[PDB]
RNA sequence: GAAGGCGGCUCUCUGGUCUGUAACUGACGCUGAGGCUCGAAAGCGUGGGGAGCAAACAGGAUUAGAUACCCUGGUAGUCCACGCCGUAAACGAUGAGUGCUAAGUGUUGGAGGGUUUCCGCCCUUCAGUGCUGCAGCAAACGCAUUAAGCACUCCGCCUGGGGAGUACGACCGCAAGGUUGAAACUCAAAGGAAUUGACGGGGGCCCGCACAAGCGGUGGAGCAUGUGGUUUAAUUCGAAGCAACG
């Protein structure tokens, strides 16, 4: 189904690892990433989105688990 | 001896069903198994199986004392549903349930299937 | 079968006591459609019992089939490498024809000289809980609660 | 990414690709034997390391046997650095390059335009990545702007099956063995695709004294009868799973 981007609707770009604000909502329980067709981001927004919660959670920002 | 509450924790697998009881801490309370009970070949593996190691082991620790008690489920098997149903009648009131599944995140090489 | 259950024909009371149980009673321990020497049996049987026991034959007998009756029945089934057994609550009819079935089996079983003698004792026996009849009963029982554990299958 | 292959994260160095741009060179290109380079996994050499897994191997079981499948252990090996090996169902089982040839649909990276408060939607276009499908092609299966169509350039390769990827020779390699590569003799077939049947310790649906539920029997005794062997002068001939044997 035709669906919207977070991103695209704010206008948001430059995503950084520490807006947790932004990265929590593209994210289940126990810290699992939503899948893109869960969602509805682009490839390379989604992409994006992979590295900054992978850095936040080896930054302590977001936990891989729980 | 007497307490108030603890966890539950029941590791059932493909061939057996083990329950621990053990304060928040970790220190055990009590612990049963099917083979305890007294099953054999393939009933080690059933929900009755299950049922019977929750009662003993809740007998055990109630005699102790304790009320509650807060659910850590991990494994295959079937004898979940039927060792908590029983946990709630032997008394213990189920505070809450987490499975802690071990996802080992492509850590290990696990052995071969059980043909070729 | 293949096609469903079967309806069966009806029970003819008995004439003297009005019973069904009696009536198929007859029919079990009758063998090569002698009705008349089973019914004779039987009530040459009720007759001791009266005899020998001030309480009704019919009420004696009830209480014997409580005795004897099951609830648990084992069935067979065929897992690949291992054939094992399973707990099956039993239908009403079922526990009638089994207690039917091992009252008169094990009566005729019995050393005494006259299926009279030997059909009455065992009944007796039934009703104060010391029969082989009561026996199969509790074999049964034990082996339904030996393989409980099957209550899923 | 040329392939093999490459999935945590950050940094250092680095390669190729795509889009527009139309400034510049001005046919400088393509293919490319022979050579050079890279090249799954196994494997080899030297030295580290070794959690788990696991050839070999041990024991238990199973089995007529089980040098196997199952189980419990477990060595090399799997891992790191270098140097060798250079093989694969190394497969899109489809060489590379260019052009032309209905359409549909998703999708990745862009660009442009017409809208939209932006988002977004729409139209066009390039480069890829999938599915459906017209023409045509195809022995058929199937392919179809990511061609197996129409065409052209070059390279590699085939001329029945087996013997045989063997032998001889040469080259390569520490070795294992690799690359090149026949003949004698032998068959009148080997093979591909598809069709009908049959079969399946393949699936689905259904049925039958088929199982289940039950009742009563045979097999044990004696006799009757028939049959097989055997004896016999002959023990007349026929009948042989169900479907021969009162
Ligand atoms: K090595
Ligand atoms: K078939
Ligand atoms: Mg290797
Ligand atoms: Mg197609
Ligand atoms: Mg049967
Ligand atoms: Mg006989
Ligand atoms: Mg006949």
């Amino acid at each position: 189904r035709r669906k919207v981007d977070y991103i695209a609707a704010n206008h948001i770009e430059y995503i950084d690892y520490k807006d947790t604000e932004l990265l929590k909502r593209f994210i289940s329980e126990r810290g699992k990433i939503l899948p893109r067709r869960v969602t509805g981001t682009g490839a390379k927004n989604q992409r994006k989105l992979t590295i900054a919660i992978k850095r936040a959670r080896i930054m302590g920002l977001l936990p891989f688990v729980s | 001896k007497n307490i108030e509450s603890g966890v539950a924790h029941i590791h059932s697998t493909f061939n057996n069903t083990i329950v621990m009881i053990t304060d928040t801490h970790g220190n055990a309370l009590a612990w049963s198994s099917a083979g305890s009970l007294g099953f054999k070949g393939s009933k080690k593996s059933t929900p009755f199986a299950a049922q019977m190691a929750a009662e003993a082991a809740t007998k055990v620790a109630m005699e102790h004392g304790l009320k509650t008690v807060d659910v850590t489920v991990k494994g295959p098997g079937s004898g979940r549903e039927a060792a908590i149903r029983s946990l709630q009648a032997t008394g213990l009131e189920v505070t809450a349930i987490r499975d802690v599944t071990p996802v080992p995140h492509n850590g290990c090489r696990p052995p071969k299937r059980r043909r070729v | 079968p293949r096609k469903g259950p079967v309806a069966k024909r009806d029970v003819l009371p008995d004439p003297i006591y009005n019973s069904k149980l009696v009536t198929r009673l007859i029919n079990r321990v009758m063998v090569d459609g002698k009705r008349g020497i089973a019914a004779n049996i039987i009530y040459n049987s009720f007759d001791i019992i009266k005899e020998s026991t001030g309480n009704d034959p019919l009420e004696v007998f009830e209480q014997a089939m409580k005795n004897v009756m099951p609830v648990l029945e084992v069935k067979a089934r065929r897992v690949g490498g291992s054939n094992y057994q399973v707990p099956v609550e039993v239908r009403p009819e079922r526990r009638t024809t089994l207690g039917l079935r091992w009252v008169v089996n094990y009566a005729r079983l019995r050393g005494e000289h006259t299926m009279e003698e030997r059909l009455a004792k065992e009944i007796m026996d039934a009703a104060n809980n010391t029969g082989a009849s009561v026996k199969k009963r509790e074999d049964t029982h034990k082996m339904a609660d030996a393989n409980r554990a099957f209550a899923h299958y």
